[PDB]
DNA sequence: CACCAGGCACGAG
RNA sequence: CCUGGUGUCUUGGGUG
DNA sequence: CTCGTGCCTGGTG
């Protein structure tokens, strides 16, 4: 398993919008069965270690093959500080 | 009906103009990802040679 | 269990994973998650 | 496509069921038989597709002992052998059976 | 990394030997390197990125 | 006798041509069709035979007298290279091009298909027709655990137990011979019919597990 | 403790927190 | 029409007869971007659904094929595939419906188009 | 420091001699013979 | 040794072999096919 | 990664 | 109750 | 109850 936390996930394997996420935070839980219980390997997608924000939208649908298809849009506010580049 | 569709999808996604097995000696970069950073960027990318 | 929201008729229904991703009213295959039960705060800065 | 166990020609099963063998039906009687006799006389597993063009002045037709038949597709090694009763009937009719399986 | 710590400082490309210089660390806020306005000539650098 | 059919200098030559790998039978059929169509006309394809071997991939041997006949037989063929890559075969190398070439009761063979692919089975009996044979092997069953099989998702190998399947949930035929799930098991060994083309007999190297078990 | 308003984690003494439960925010007696 | 006709020839001798299996290509028909799910239902596809579900905004093409047999003793539309459709074009779904229905389909009026949607 | 203690004396490289590997030396420094190109045989773990 | 040709994993479960591994497998297959020619009938050109 | 042959499950006489 | 694992190759645009 | 046929999968280049 990943070194991040897993308490921010609901019972459907997805995170609800409105919860603040930080670096190394699981947002989409996914497992893969191991071919020959614990016979499963983790295949989740955590957040970037240099990105902290708040989950805004979660889309869940089906692709062309028929399996599940999830998308998580995280929003954040960037405030100009020392180091930002501007141009006339 | 899979050959033509697969070839079109490959040539439009990867940009390699030609067959899949003949990636060498082919013009790459015909199809590019549309830059959606601002309106001016998209307007300049739509008129680029 | 988990509240959902349809993308067309905007119907609030709940599915238990095993149920397919579909709407129980208009049949739209595009749904979204609902707002969490936790309180969202801000520093107003 | 099946291969004859006696002559060695290569023909589909429907050909051996309708008209029989063009070089062995005189003693095998594959035309007036069922599917079991055709399966026991013709094998579906063969190796060595030979296109016999000449039926006399060809050395390939003489080495394969098919220099007295009809042109067509023949097999070098035909898997399986003829049953005991069929071999006995062929010997009683006056035709010696030679295994082509190697 | 505390104060009075000699650390090496460089900037690509490194043309002459003056591109790698040993400087003393001073803990400062924000996330930008604070340099003196006199070593900008050998470094051939500016503050535009 | 076969020794009286040896080739001499009077027999026509045999030329070997390189064809596309996987289209040798198609080339042979096309040459046969051309020879049958040119038979009786004013321009006959002066060829005698055309064949190929499975062990000689990408090679077609055509028997004729001159090279013009071979060039005419290979004219218009899409499965033959356009280059002049044809060679001559000596008279002493004529019978070797027409060489045809076991399975005994009690020998150990290996399966090349099905769920038991790669296991060392024992040949018990062979059918009267001579196509399929009976193989005794170590079963790979689950005793009906996830029932409401492929070679990649197969369980471990183990001897069939006549008592565990009853507790987990069976037709007793003979002493130790039980028909379970449509399969016959004698003394814990599964007896199954397998085709001849799906088994190997030559070059069988037993592993360490087979030496430790058998 | 990683706060919700800013994007940073801070160290805080134990006597400066209030944990939630089934009724309000319970201090160290939780 | 560059390569419209395909002609074959196979002399049969067992009474020789020439049997030519000619195949000619006809008119090309284009349809609207139709989306078909795994259940078999076909509906109207839109660029928003293609961008959300990572679909290909394309349209099927049909070609008329006529088969003829030439025996000398001497009809239905076939789907050839799909072609991608450019946005805001004459074969797109955003050209009609004026501008009132453009807001209901989650399409910005400032989007001039001129690009394809692949996956 | 990161390496475990060993009784072999620690030295430095002073000369790099180049050359070809003889078949006898190759067979001597070898530990196993490779004959079967199949990476996986039974497809049930445990390398063959 | 396998340290020179490491095995990378594509989509977690399925892993991909290095090009050197496939080259060595093809070389071993060719060497095995070579040994299967000096025992049976070989018409010179097939061996070459 | 793409083509070919074999095994499996469904439909009809 | 320690120990700890997500990758090889390209294509197009930018930074100094 | 048994044979014909479409679909899925492993071998091979
Ligand atoms: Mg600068
Ligand atoms: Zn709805
Ligand atoms: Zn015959």
């Amino acid at each position: 398993l990943k070194h991040g936390t897993y308490e921010k996930l609901d019972e459907d394997g997805l995170i609800a919008p409105g919860v603040r996420v930080s670096g190394d935070d699981i947002i989409i839980g996914k497992t893969t069965p191991i071919p020959p219980y614990h016979t499963k390997r983790d295949a989740s997608t955590p957040l970037r270690s240099t990105e902290n924000g708040i989950v805004d939208q979660v889309l869940l649908t089906t692709n062309q093959e028929g399996l599940k298809f999830v998308k998580v849009r995280m929003r954040t506010t960037k405030v100009p500080q020392i180091g930002d580049k501007f141009a006339s | 009906s899979t050959t033509i569709t697969s070839g079109l999808k490959y040539s439009l996604a990867t940009g390699n103009w030609g067959e899949q097995k003949k990636a060498m000696s082919s013009r790459a970069g015909v199809s590019q990802v549309l830059n959606r950073y601002t309106y001016s960027s998209t307007l300049s990318h739509l008129r680029r040679t | 269990g988990v509240k959902y929201t349809c993308g067309a008729c905007a119907h609030n229904f709940s599915l238990n994973k095993s149920d397919p991703v579909r709407c129980k009213e208009c049949g739209h295959r595009v749904i979204y998650k609902a707002r969490t039960k936790r309180m969202i705060q801000f520093d107003a800065r | 496509e099946r291969a004859c166990m006696l002559c060695g020609i290569v023909l589909p099963g429907r050909v051996f069921m309708q008209n029989g063998c063009p070089n062995c039906d005189s003693v095998l009687n594959l035309r007036d038989s069922d599917q079991a006799t055709v399966n026991e006389c013709t094998s579906s597993s063969f190796e060595g597709l030979v296109a016999v063009g000449d039926n006399e002045h060809s050395w390939v037709a003489k080495w394969l002992r098919v220099d007295r038949f009809q042109p067509g597709l023949y097999a070098v090694r035909v898997d399986g052998r003829l049953p005991s009763d069929i071999v006995a009937a062929l010997e009683q009719y006056g035709v010696y059976y030679r295994p082509r399986d190697g | 990394l505390m104060d009075d710590d000699p650390v090496l400082f460089n900037r690509q490309p490194s043309l002459h030997k003056m591109s790698m210089m040993a400087h003393r660390v001073k803990v400062m806020p924000y996330s930008t390197f604070r340099l003196n306005l006199s070593v900008t000539s050998p470094y051939n650098a500016d503050f535009d990125g | 006798p076969q020794r009286l059919l040896i080739p001499t200098v009077d027999d026509p030559g045999i030329w070997g041509v390189k064809v596309r790998l996987g289209k040798e039978k198609d080339v042979v059929r096309q040459i046969l069709k051309k020879k049958l169509a040119r038979e009786g006309t004013k321009n006959p394809l002066e060829i005698y035979s055309a064949f190929q071997r499975d062990s000689f991939k990408g090679h077609v041997y055509i028997e004729a007298r001159k090279a013009e006949a071979i060039n005419d037989a290979l004219k218009g063929n899409v499965n033959v290279f356009s280059n002049n890559s044809k060679f001559l075969v000596g008279i002493v190398e004529y019978k070797d091009l027409l060489r045809p070439v076991k399975l005994t009761r009690g020998s150990y063979v290996r399966v090349k298909n099905g769920k038991f692919k790669g296991d060392l089975a024992q040949v018990d009996e062979v059918l009267e027709n001579g196509l399929e044979a009976r193989l005794k092997l170590v079963p790979r069953l689950d005793y009906g655990k996830d029932l409401s099989y492929t070679s990649k998702f197969r369980p471990a190998q183990r001897l069939f137990s006549e008592a565990e399947a009853r507790v987990h949930e069976i037709r007793r035929d003979r002493d130790g011979f039980v028909t379970y799930g449509g399969e016959e098991y004698y003394e814990g060994f599964l007896y199954k019919t397998f085709r001849l083309q799906n088994l190997i007999v030559n070059s069988i190297n037993p592993t360490l597990n087979e030496l430790s078990l058998f | 403790v990683e706060l919700h308003n800013p994007n940073k984690t801070i160290p805080i003494p134990c006597s400066f927190l209030l944990i939630e439960s089934t009724h309000g925010w319970v201090p160290y007696e939780d | 029409w560059e390569e419209p006709r395909l002609i074959l020839d196979q002399p049969a001798q067992h009474d020789n007869i020439n049997k030519r299996y000619e195949i000619r290509f006809g008119k090309i028909y284009l349809s609207r971007p139709t989306m078909t799910e795994a259940d078999g239902t076909t509906h109207a596809m839109f660029p928003q659904e293609a961008r959300l579900r990572n679909l290909t905004y394309s349209s099927p093409v049909y070609l008329d094929m006529e088969k003829s047999m030439f025996t000398s003793i001497d009809g239905n539309k076939v789907h050839i595939g799909k072609v991608p459709i450019m946005l805001r074009s004459k074969f797109c779904s955003l050209r009609t419906l004026d501008e009132v229905d453009l807001y209901k389909m989650k399409e910005c009026p400032y989007d001039m188009g001129g690009y394809f949607v692949i996956n | 420091s990161q390496f475990p203690y060993s009784s072999a004396p620690l030295r430095s490289v002073k000369e790099v001699q180049f050359g070809l590997l003889s078949p006898e030396e190759i067979r001597a420094i070898s530990v196993v013979k490779i004959e079967y190109p199949e990476i996986m045989d039974e497809s049930r773990q445990r390398p063959r | 040794p396998p340290q020179v040709r490491p095995s990378i994993a594509m989509d977690e479960t399925t892993q991909g072999q290095d090009d050197l591994t496939h080259k060595l497998s093809d070389i071993l297959k060719a060497n095995i096919n070579v040994q299967k020619l000096e025992m049976d009938g070989s018409p010179q050109h097939i061996i070459n």
